[PDB]
């Protein structure tokens, strides 16, 4: 259904045969980023749940695949599995809780 | 002596042409498309390479099949081992067997 | 989440 990851398609009829219009969608203009498999935070491997940890060189972000959209790390967006010395090229950083800041601002 | 049955096909009229892509030619091939999947993914055969690390490549091939990443990371060397005896066994399978 | 706030 057409080259690159398919959308939509449309039929037309052509004489002894058909032709298709086939919509689909192309990735543009890359760019450099450095990743981490996971994060170490408190002692405990953080992975996301979906998307990709990247850094454009001071804070680290976490997007999905297909598209820029950096957001902060927080617990809503990573899962923990298990402590920071099985898994390799695993980082240090932190990562933000949503609810205690939220808690003494009440 | 004997004629050839190569020479017998020739001289009665009957004659093979040779194939447009060379063998190295389609080695080439081959070895572009083991390129883009083993240092890209699955990115450039839908547009532009995009370069991930095979550790990473591999967390989404998990992920693709309902296991979540943390079965790789954290029995990486396990199936770095289970790969290379699996590449091993159709080497030898290969060089034995002729069937 | 309950302990949390059972704490402040
Ligand atoms: C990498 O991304 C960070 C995102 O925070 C950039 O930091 C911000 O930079 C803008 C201007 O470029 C400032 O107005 C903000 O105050 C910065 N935010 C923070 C939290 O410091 C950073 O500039 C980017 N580029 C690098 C590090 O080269
Ligand atoms: C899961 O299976 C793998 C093999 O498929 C096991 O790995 C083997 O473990 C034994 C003993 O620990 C070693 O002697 C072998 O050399 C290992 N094989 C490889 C290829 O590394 C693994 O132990 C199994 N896991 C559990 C929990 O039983
Ligand atoms: C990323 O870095 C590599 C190596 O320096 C370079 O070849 C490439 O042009 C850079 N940019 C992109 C978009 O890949
Ligand atoms: C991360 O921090 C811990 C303790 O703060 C330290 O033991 C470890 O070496 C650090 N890792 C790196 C890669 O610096």
């Amino acid at each position: 259904c057409g080259k690159g990851y398919h959308l939509m398609s449309f039929p037309q009829s052509a004489p002894h045969g058909v032709v298709f219009l086939h919509v689909t969608y192309v990735p543009a203009q890359e760019k450099n980023f450095t990743t981490a498999p996971a994060i170490c935070h408190d002692g405990k491997a953080h992975f996301p749940r979906e998307g990709v940890f990247v850094s454009n060189g001071t804070h680290w972000f976490v997007t999905q695949r297909n598209f820029y959209e950096p957001q902060i790390i927080t617990t809503d967006n990573t899962f923990v599995s298990g402590n920071c010395d099985v898994v390799i090229g695993i980082v240090n950083n932190t990562v933000y809780d949503p609810l205690q800041p939220e808690l003494d601002s009440f | 002596a004997a004629r050839d049955l190569i020479c017998a096909q020739k001289f009665n009229g009957l004659t093979v042409l040779p194939p447009l892509l060379t063998d190295e030619m389609i080695a080439q091939y081959t070895s572009a498309l083991l390129a883009g999947t083993i240092t890209s993914g699955w990115t450039f055969g839908a547009g532009a390479a995009l370069q991930i690390p095979f550790a990473m490549q591999m967390a989404y091939r998990f992920n693709g099949i309902g296991v979540t990443q943390n079965v790789l990371y954290e029995n990486q060397k396990l199936i770095a081992n289970q790969f290379n005896s699996a590449i091993g066994k159709i080497q030898d399978s290969l060089s034995s067997t002729a069937s």
